């Protein structure tokens, strides 16, 4: 369903779990086109930096954890329910994407450390190994 | 069939406006207010300006709408600009100046062409003042109602002395192209100024433009080939120019043959301005010589051509310019740091039917020069010291036409303009620049619908 | 064959089906270095990132119609015909890239539209239903 | 082993062969936050631009040797031995990375070349060959 930007901000996470594109695109504006010093021309140019300086912030984290086929990553190892154990229906019908950031706004920084080293460290190596027959 | 399909790398490009930048070659020294020109911020260029002829393209041109000249006129204003910004600013000259002649040689044969001007001016301290004096050439002077003059720009706009460090030697300029672009060189050495250039190259950046400043002669410019070509977007309408471009360098030797002395007075604290202390050597007239010969017979291949527009029934004429302010009437140009401005009567004064000895042109010297016709900034040229001698091409003409009235066989073209914009088109005209997207959509038997 | 940065302009689109890298590369041209305002200086900075801005824009659009494995993207669903239906000798044996955009100049905003959307969301989701068993 | 940025220089080049990601974390540094002119301003903006240059280049030179599932590209073509010919206990057992670039600093261009060329020239066009049935 054709929401727009942010469209599904007021739905269930399965909901927005279809209309994620929508917001990726806007992370350029295209025409933007945004003399000497200029006010706004400063600005202009700071802000284009700070857009793909973002970007790539981000980007970055998903080179890390390495996927870039974006927007779905998995593997077949257990997850930790000791982070707001809550259930399934606590969450597709009990939840939207902003109630549930508030809940998940502490451990970030952890989850962001093991998804970096754990995978990457397995997944190297053993490429490393069939590299022989 | 054909399905759809998505390429990256596919060498396709737009006409497109987009910014260039500077490239130079890292001989940044001279002694005029800054620099050489501006030029010593510039990347330097790599040493191996790769072209690529592009075969079986096709592109129109249009150098009479093309941008680059655009960009480059304002840059090239903006540089100056930079310059001038950081060098003493001479308000406190604006004075009441006591004038008197110079006797120049009896009777005359300078005319003086330069009075002796005496002034109160300040000091370095802010106090009791001193009486300087100093030589200007009456050219920049002015009258009002010994007598009392002053300065000509002065009730009109500032002026900002050129300290001595910049040159305005002009130093090949390579305008580049920032990634993602490109530089279309048309190959054709037969081509009018726009429609398709059948024979192209591409470059990453293109050659070294001298950006001299000149007016009715393109000095030091490039050269055509095989032909002297003619290049105007209606030639027919006599409101455009007419660009001639030779094949052949036609000398001329300018020069100003004095011993002319610095005499550096300080407008404290701190700045100080540099007068024409006095003139000592052989008090010639500053002029310019041309080979006689091969100015009639190079003007006679344009003659030829000029015929190839209006047809083998003709008779073409060319006059001197009709008159009007000086930075028109004359061939105004920028030489060993001085400011030249030579009367060419003595080049357009014959007409031409159906079918050493050397010139010599009388040049006066300014100072106080209104750069790009643009009023209220003023920059004064300082007393370039020892004798001046000056060589240099003569490549191209630019003129005006008056004709359509009886318009049979007598055409008369006569030398003007003051636009440098058209100096620059004279050399960006096998020159554009596209956009490029890598980006691509185009059918093969890869598949995707709506 | 080493035509070079454009070499395949003045050819038939598949001889320059394979010199694609050849543009690429000069998409950021290495050295290039391009001190106070210093007209040339705000040019070269505002050209550099003029340079990535239109660099990350179309990789951007790539990023979407999600390949990345670039140069080729190609599944198995039919083409529309209706966009200026043309022959394959038409195209291989009479069109260059350049009398080609002429012509496609006019679907372009269509095409990007339905790359975007269709096979983005049809890819995804059944991803999501094979991440059960 | 968390070494750390950089941790491994002082290690054989199979230990470093580990820690790839510590430096690559380090190419945005985040928070950095680096008003008028102000020395130290254009200074700031100049470094953000720099570093995302750097970085796009060499991102790009992977682009061009498609990999993007970086850290190991391996394919099933010999290599040539002309290029400082040494053994493998003289790689792992006798050299550190540092040592190594002093010797390998002279093929550099020449394999960026080869790399670039052959395998995205092979591996194209047989995409489009087995997209026929
Ligand atoms: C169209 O293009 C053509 C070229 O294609 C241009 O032709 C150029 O014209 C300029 C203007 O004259 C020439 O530059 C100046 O030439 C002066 C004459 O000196 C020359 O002759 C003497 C005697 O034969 C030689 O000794 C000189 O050689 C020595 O000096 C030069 C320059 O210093 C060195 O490079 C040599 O290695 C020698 O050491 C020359 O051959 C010359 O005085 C002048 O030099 C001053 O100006 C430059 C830049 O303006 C300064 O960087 C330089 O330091 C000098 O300035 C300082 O020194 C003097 C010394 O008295 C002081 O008085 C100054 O105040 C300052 O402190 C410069 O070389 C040029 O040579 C010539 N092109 C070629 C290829 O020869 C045309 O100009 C152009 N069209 C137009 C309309 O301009
Ligand atoms: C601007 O000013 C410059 C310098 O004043 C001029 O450049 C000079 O141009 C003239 C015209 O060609 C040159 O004169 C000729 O040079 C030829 C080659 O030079 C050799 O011979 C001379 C002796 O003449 C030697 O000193 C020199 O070292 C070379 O070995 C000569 O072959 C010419 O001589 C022939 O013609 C004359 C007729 O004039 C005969 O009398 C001779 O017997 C002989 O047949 C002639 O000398 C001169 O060389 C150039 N200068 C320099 C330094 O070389 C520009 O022409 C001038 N431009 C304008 C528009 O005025
Ligand atoms: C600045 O330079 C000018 C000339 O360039 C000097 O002008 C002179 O000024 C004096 C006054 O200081 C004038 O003297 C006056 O003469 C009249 C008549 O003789 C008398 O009635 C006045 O009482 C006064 O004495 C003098 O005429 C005038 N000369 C000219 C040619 O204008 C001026 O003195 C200089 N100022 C400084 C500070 O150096
Ligand atoms: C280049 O400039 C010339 C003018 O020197 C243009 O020619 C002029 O064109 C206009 C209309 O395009 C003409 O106006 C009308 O023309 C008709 C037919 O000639 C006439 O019967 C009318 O009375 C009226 O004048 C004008 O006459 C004509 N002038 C000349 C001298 O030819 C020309 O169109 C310009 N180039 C291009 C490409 O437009
Ligand atoms: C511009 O005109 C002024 C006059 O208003 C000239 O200034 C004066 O020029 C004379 C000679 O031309 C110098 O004469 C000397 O005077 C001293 C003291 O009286 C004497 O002892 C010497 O033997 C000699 O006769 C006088 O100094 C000078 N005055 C000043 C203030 O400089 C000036 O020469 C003219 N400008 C040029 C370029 O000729
Ligand atoms: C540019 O140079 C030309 C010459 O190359 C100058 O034109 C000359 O101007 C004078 C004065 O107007 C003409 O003199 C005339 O002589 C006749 C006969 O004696 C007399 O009756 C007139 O009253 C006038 O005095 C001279 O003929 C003329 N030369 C030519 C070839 O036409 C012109 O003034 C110069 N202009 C500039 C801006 O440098
Ligand atoms: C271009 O060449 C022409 C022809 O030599 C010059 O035109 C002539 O210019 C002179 C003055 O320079 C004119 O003299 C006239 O004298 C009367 C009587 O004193 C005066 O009232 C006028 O105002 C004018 O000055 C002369 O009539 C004129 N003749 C022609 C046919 O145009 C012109 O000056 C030269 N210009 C340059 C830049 O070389
Ligand atoms: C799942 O998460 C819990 C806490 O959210 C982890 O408990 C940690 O256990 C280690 C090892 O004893 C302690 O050092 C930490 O202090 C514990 N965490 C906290 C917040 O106190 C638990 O280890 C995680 N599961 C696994 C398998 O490691
Ligand atoms: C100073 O230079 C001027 C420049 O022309 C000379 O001009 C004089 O002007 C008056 C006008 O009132 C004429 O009556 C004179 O005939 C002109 N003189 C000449 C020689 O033509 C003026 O003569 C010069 N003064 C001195 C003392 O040389
Ligand atoms: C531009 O070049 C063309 C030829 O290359 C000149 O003449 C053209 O002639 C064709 C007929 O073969 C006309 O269809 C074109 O319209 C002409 N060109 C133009 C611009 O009208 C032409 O004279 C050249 N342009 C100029 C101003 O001289
Ligand atoms: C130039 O003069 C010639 C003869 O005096 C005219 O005749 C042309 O001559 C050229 C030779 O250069 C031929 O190529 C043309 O085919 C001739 N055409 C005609 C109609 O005779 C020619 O017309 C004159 N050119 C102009 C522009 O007037
Ligand atoms: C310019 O052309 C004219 C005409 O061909 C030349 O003839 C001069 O014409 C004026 C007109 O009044 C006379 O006063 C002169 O006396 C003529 N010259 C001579 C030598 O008598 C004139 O010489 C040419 N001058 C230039 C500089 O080209
Ligand atoms: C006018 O342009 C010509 C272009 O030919 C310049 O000629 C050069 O002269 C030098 C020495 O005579 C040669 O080494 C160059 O090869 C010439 N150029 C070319 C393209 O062959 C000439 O210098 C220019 N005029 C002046 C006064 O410098
Ligand atoms: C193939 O393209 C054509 C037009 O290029 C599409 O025709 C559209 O059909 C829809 C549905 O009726 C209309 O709303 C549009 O107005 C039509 N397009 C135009 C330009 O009028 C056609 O639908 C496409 N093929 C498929 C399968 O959708
Ligand atoms: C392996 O590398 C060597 C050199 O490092 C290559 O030798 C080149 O052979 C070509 C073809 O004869 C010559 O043109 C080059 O001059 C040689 N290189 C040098 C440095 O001289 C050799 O070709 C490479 N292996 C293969 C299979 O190409
Ligand atoms: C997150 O941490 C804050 C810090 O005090 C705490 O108040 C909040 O309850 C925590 N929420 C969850 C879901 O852990
Ligand atoms: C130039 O030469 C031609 C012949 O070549 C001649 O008719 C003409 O009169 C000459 N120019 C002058 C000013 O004499
Ligand atoms: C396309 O060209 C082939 C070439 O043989 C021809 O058989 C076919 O009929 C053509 N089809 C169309 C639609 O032009
Ligand atoms: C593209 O659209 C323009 C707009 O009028 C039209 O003139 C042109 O013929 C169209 N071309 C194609 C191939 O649809
Ligand atoms: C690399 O090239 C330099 C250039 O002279 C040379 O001195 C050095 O020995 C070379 N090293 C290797 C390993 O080829």
């Amino acid at each position: 369903v054709f929401l727009g930007f942010l469209g599904a901000a007021g739905s269930t996470m399965g909901a927005a779990s279809m209309t994620l594109t929508v917001q990726a695109r806007n992370l350029l504006s295209g025409i933007v086109q945004q003399l000497k010093l200029t006010v706004w021309g400063i600005k202009q140019l700071q802000a284009r930096v700070l857009a793909v300086e973002r970007y790539l912030r981000d980007q970055q984290l998903l080179g890390i954890w390495g996927c870039s086929g974006k927007l779905i990553c998995c593997t077949n190892v257990p997850w930790n329910s000791s982070w707001s154990n809550r259930n399934l229906s606590e969450i597709w019908d009990n939840m939207t994407w902003l109630q549930w950031d508030k809940e998940i706004s502490n451990y970030t920084q952890i989850i962001y450390g093991l998804l970096e080293e754990s995978q990457n460290q397995q997944e190297k190596n053993e490429q490393d190994l069939l590299a022989l027959d | 069939n054909l399905w759809v399909t998505v390429y990256y790398g596919v060498p396709v490009w737009k006409d497109a406006e987009t910014t260039l930048f500077c490239a130079s070659d890292a001989k940044a020294y001279e002694t005029e207010k800054h620099n050489v020109w501006a030029t010593h911020a510039c990347v330097p260029t790599d040493p191996n300006p790769q072209e690529i002829h592009l075969e079986n393209v096709t592109e129109e041109f249009n150098m009479w709408k093309n941008n680059m000249v655009e960009q480059m006129h304002t840059d090239i204003i903006s540089l100056w600009d930079q310059s001038l910004k950081p060098c003493v600013k001479l308000t406190p000259l604006c004075v009441t100046l006591q004038c008197t002649n110079v006797t120049n040689n009896i009777t005359d044969d300078m005319r003086g062409e330069l009075k002796n001007c005496s002034f109160n001016m300040t000091t370095e301290l802010r106090d009791k003042k001193q009486k300087v004096y100093s030589l200007f050439y009456r050219l920049d002077v002015v009258q009002i109602n010994n007598k009392e003059y002053r300065l000509i720009n002065c009730n009109t706009s500032a002026i900002t002395q050129a300290c001595p460090k910049v040159s305005f030697e002009p130093i090949p300029i390579h305008y580049c192209a920032p990634a993602g672009f490109a530089i279309l060189k048309c190959k054709d050495k037969k081509f009018n100024g726009t429609g398709p250039c059948p024979s192209v190259s591409t470059v990453q950046c293109t050659h070294g433009i001298k950006p001299v400043v000149s007016t009715q002669l393109l000095l030091n410019g490039s050269l055509a080939e095989e032909e002297v070509m003619i290049r105007s977007e209606n030639i027919t309408n006599n409101a455009k120019n007419i660009l001639v471009q030779f094949n052949t360098p036609v000398q001329i030797n300018c020069t100003r043959p004095n011993n002319n002395t610095r005499k550096s007075i300080r407008i404290g604290p701190g700045q100080a301005f540099y007068a024409t202390g006095d003139i000592i050597g052989d008090i010639r007239q500053a002029h310019c010589n041309v080979s006689k010969a091969t100015w009639n017979e190079t003007l006679g291949k344009v003659v030829k051509q000029l015929r190839k527009h209006f047809g083998n029934n003709t008779i073409i004429r060319f006059a001197n310019s009709s008159g009007g302010d000086l930075e028109v009437t004359t061939h105004s140009f920028n030489c060993g740091g001085e400011f030249f401005y030579c009367n060419t009567s003595g080049l357009f004064n014959s007409t031409w039917i159906s079918n050493n000895d050397s010139i010599t042109l009388p040049c006066r010297i300014k100072q106080i020069i209104n750069m790009w016709q643009r009023i209220g900034q003023a920059m004064y040229a300082p007393p370039i010291q020892g004798v001046i001698r000056c060589v240099s091409n003569i490549t191209g003409l630019i003129l005006t036409r008056d004709g359509g009235s009886t318009n049979s066989t007598t055409e008369t073209f006569r030398p003007g303009g003051g636009d440098m914009r058209d100096n620059w088109r004279s050399e960006l005209y096998k020159y554009k620049v596209v956009k490029i997207e890598p980006l691509g959509v185009a059918p093969t038997r890869c598949k995707r619908r709506v």
